[PDB]
């Protein structure tokens, strides 16, 4: 069995500036199987309030998914994406970057 | 949606007979042949998706997906060959649309002709008289009685394997107390040489 | 107008855990999926807006019907292979089929198959015939092939069916599918980088490149990928390493929709 | 290796009765369809289903309902009987429904006659004609004949038993029966069969030849209260022995 392991970006709708509301999102692609579990952290806590459009399907049988938040940019609160796979040992952690 | 074919025809047995069948249809996913025996149920003869001709024994099936066009060609027509041939076309949502079928009609090459009227034995468990006109070739046409009193049955095929033997014949019979055997088949063009034979 | 693509795919799983379905359909015009099903719900429902408006009920149903048996065939189909690979626990099977109307006018077609993920199932609808990647596909293949029909069926579905649905498609959501947002580009620096930058544009189809005193640097460029924003719209960029002893003229270079454009750095 | 399986063969049917048709398939078949046959259409779907598990309905499902009771069997159901419904009505199978190419399978077919009342229904009666003795010597072939008169509605199944076997070389029975009275919409009906042998097999005085007809009518349940004797499925035959 080959299973493939998630890759994981993290980037905002639009070009982000702070205290100018804007949305988070956390593009998952290229894994196989289908079974995964994604959460989007602020300052290293849960947020309650994600969506997430339906599993994709690629041309090369992986899948694909993006959740994403509505959110404020601040120069304090950091972001990030945690993604847990059946080729992950423990959750991988994406902290968001501009 | 929409498909035809005609609704009879009739070939000469060692004959070839092509059978037409044209449909609109929104979407094409393949045109189906299935034969019919009379009383019996219909089962497959063939399928074509594509475009040619499909042979297969003495059966072959043509198809034009541009003109919405298909025929069923059968070649050197035997008796066993008289059933309905139905048509279907499956469409864009994969259904299947039917055709009103084709009956197909085969006289059969009658070698000796010997056309003859005869009179059967009367039953005595019955109140008919019966009359039955044989061995005609295929090209006479048996006509329906113009009386009311007066059954007269369609022409009928039989053969006789033993004797590699086939005839054509038709049935009249009536209680009336002028019917005759010599008038029964007046309503219908009989052959010039029909042998009448004479009566008791 | 541009190519557009149809395409359909299925899954399914042999021992899922609880909760997930062991079987779903999806399908897609270009990037935007358009219908599902799975084995929760067995309804097949719209994924669009542009499908839902224009497809009666009683579409919604017939195709019910049919990925309801399709998803029994999926299950049988995947329990061979799963025996036959002597395979013990839960394993996937997919499938793709779809075609392409390309710019010119010309289309293409496809029908394809997957275990765990990979090749599987290749069919050539021009020699007719379908490519196994093991001798547990060659069996399948073998049989397949004994039914010249079924082969001339798809055949007929790709470069006929399949293309009438994309058009019929595409004048359903021309509003979306047909519609072009330019990009908003943009260089920023970054041991020292160049990334230029897109952002706000469909469709998802664009070329990024940078370019040294006029030459392509394809060896030393760094591409990201094309990544949905989540309002319709696409962003991706492109980087390069910059050389600390010269100076050189790099320009990015972008390419979408018929449009070049080129930004110079000064 | 029975193939598709229906039953029942023959029905009639007062207005408003019920009536199920059943239908099994022992080929692992997978999708189901019962269809009508009426004369000048094609076949009309009226049920199908595409799996165990799943029904729907087809062209024509007003009147009927069906029941997918496992993957082998599916039957159709008529809650309220009407004159309308009356036709030939044929199951079908096929491996798998919209994969491809797949043909369809069909059952031996069941007739079903609506009546408002049964006070029209008529057994045949069967008589037997011997052979010309002018045919005898012009043609050295003799002609037997079988009318089957008067009955009502067309359910009927003519045969042929040469010294108590089943013949079926010479035999002509008419494809189609012929209305009495071409005027009525019920009238009743009259069908004609041909058996010809050699005159050398006729002239044996010991071959034992018979026609038999097998009418399909009224059951046990069937209420009646005509005059005339019940005209319930009964066999009716009539025979003739050679003559020297
Ligand atoms: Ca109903
Ligand atoms: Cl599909």
């Amino acid at each position: 069995m080959i299973q493939r392991t998630p890759k994981i970006q993290v980037y905002s709708r639009h070009p982000a500036e702070n205290g100018k509301s804007n949305f988070l999102n956390c593009y998952v692609s290229g894994f196989h199987p289908s079974d995964i579990e994604v959460d989007l952290l602020k300052n290293g806590e849960r947020i309650e309030k994600v969506e997430h459009s339906d599993l994709s399907f690629s041309k090369d049988w992986s899948f694909y998914l993006l959740y994403y938040t509505e959110f404020t940019p601040t120069e304090k609160d950091e972001y990030a994406c945690r993604v847990n796979h059946v080729t992950l040992s423990q959750p991988k952690i994406v902290k968001w970057d501009r | 949606q929409n498909i035809d074919q005609p609704t009879e025809m009739t070939a000469t047995e060692g004959a070839i007979v092509q059978i037409n069948c044209t449909y609109q249809t929104s979407g094409f996913n393949g045109l189906f042949w299935y034969q019919q025996h009379a009383g019996e149920a219909p089962t497959f003869l063939s399928y074509n998706v594509l475009d040619g001709l499909e042979e297969k024994g003495r059966f072959s099936s043509f198809l034009s997906r541009s003109k919405g066009y298909s025929y069923l060609l059968l070649k050197e027509l035997q008796m066993k060959d008289s059933a309905s041939y139905l048509c279907a076309v499956k469409d864009s949502n994969y259904q299947l649309i039917w055709g009103a079928g084709t009956k197909l009609i085969i006289k059969p090459d009658i070698q000796n002709p010997d056309p003859a009227v005869y009179q059967l034995r009367d039953s005595k468990s019955s109140d008919k008289s019966v009359c039955l006109f044989t061995d005609f070739d295929s090209q006479t046409n048996v006509s329906q009685s113009k009386d009311s009193d007066v059954y007269i049955t369609d022409k009928c095929v039989l053969d006789m394997r033993s004797m590699d033997f086939k005839s054509n014949s038709a049935v009249a019979w009536s209680n009336k107390s002028d019917f005759a055997c010599a008038n029964a088949f007046n309503n219908s063009i009989i052959p010039e040489d029909t042998f009448f034979p004479s009566p008791e | 107008m541009r190519t557009h693509s149809l395409r359909y795919f299925r899954l399914g799983v042999s021992d899922p855990i609880h909760g997930v379905p062991e079987f779903i359909s999806v399908g897609y015009v270009d990037s935007h999926p358009i219908t599902t099903y799975d084995s929760v719900t067995r309804q097949k429902e719209p994924r669009a807006p542009w499908m839902a408006e224009n497809l009666a009920p009683d579409h919604w149903e017939r195709y019910t019907q049919l990925l309801r048996g399709w998803q029994q065939m999926f299950k049988v189909e995947l329990k061979r292979l799963q025996r036959h690979y002597n395979h013990s626990g839960s394993h996937t099977y997919q499938r793709m089929i779809g075609c392409e109307l390309l710019e010119d006018g010309s289309t293409t077609g496809f029908l394809q198959y997957a275990y765990d993920g990979q090749d599987f199932l290749i069919f050539n609808k021009d020699t007719l015939s379908w490519l196994a990647v093991d001798n547990v596909a060659h069996t399948i293949k073998q049989a397949w092939e004994a039914n010249q029909h079924e082969l001339l069926y798809q055949k007929n579905w790709l470069e006929e069916e399949c293309i009438a649905w994309l058009k019929r498609f595409l004048e359903y959501g021309k509003d979306t599918l047909q519609r072009t947002e330019p990009p908003l580009v943009r260089v920023n620096r970054k041991v020292t980088a160049l990334f230029c930058k897109a952002h706000g544009f469909y469709p998802p189809e664009i070329y990024m490149t940078w370019m040294k005193n006029g030459e392509e640097i394809v060896q030393e460029i760094d591409y990201g990928d094309i990544l949905p924003s989540g309002d319709g719209t696409y962003q991706a960029w492109a980087s390069i390493e910059l050389d600390p002893q010269s100076s050189n003229l790099y320009s990015c270079h972008v390419e979408h929709s018929g449009v070049h454009m080129v930004l110079q750095v000064p | 290796n029975a193939g598709v399986t229906q039953t029942p063969k023959f029905q009639v049917l007062k207005t408003g009765q019920s009536m199920t048709l059943q239908c099994a398939q022992d080929m692992n078949h997978n999708s189901m369809y019962w269809y009508r046959q009426d004369p000048g259409m094609g076949l009309r779907l009226i049920y199908y289903s595409a799996s165990e598990g799943t029904t729907d309905k087809g062209e024509v499902p007003n009147g009927y309902n069906v029941s997918r009771l496992n993957k082998r069997e599916f039957s159709l159901r008529l809650e309220s009987a009407a004159p309308s419904q009356t036709s030939v009505y044929f199951c079908a199978s096929s491996v798998w429904t919209g994969e491809g190419s797949g043909e369809l399978f069909f059952g031996e077919g069941s007739r079903l006659t609506v009546l408002e009342d049964l006070k029209n229904v008529f057994p045949p009666e069967v008589a037997v004609f011997e052979p010309s003795e002018a045919e005898i010597s012009h043609t050295q072939k003799a002609t037997l004949v079988c009318l089957a008169t008067g009955f009502y509605p067309d359910h009927v199944e003519l045969s042929w038993w040469v010294n108590g076997k089943e013949v079926h070389s010479g035999v002509c029975t008419d494809p189609q029966p012929l209305k009495e009275q071409p005027a009525l919409n019920d009238s009743r009906y009259a069908l004609s069969s041909r058996l010809r042998v050699s005159a050398t097999f006729w002239q044996n005085p010991r071959n034992h030849f018979r026609c038999q007809v097998q009418f399909y009518g009224l059951s046990e349940n069937d209420e009646w209260t005509q005059d005339r004797a019940k005209p319930v499925t009964q066999i009716v035959s009539a025979e003739a022995w050679g003559r020297a």
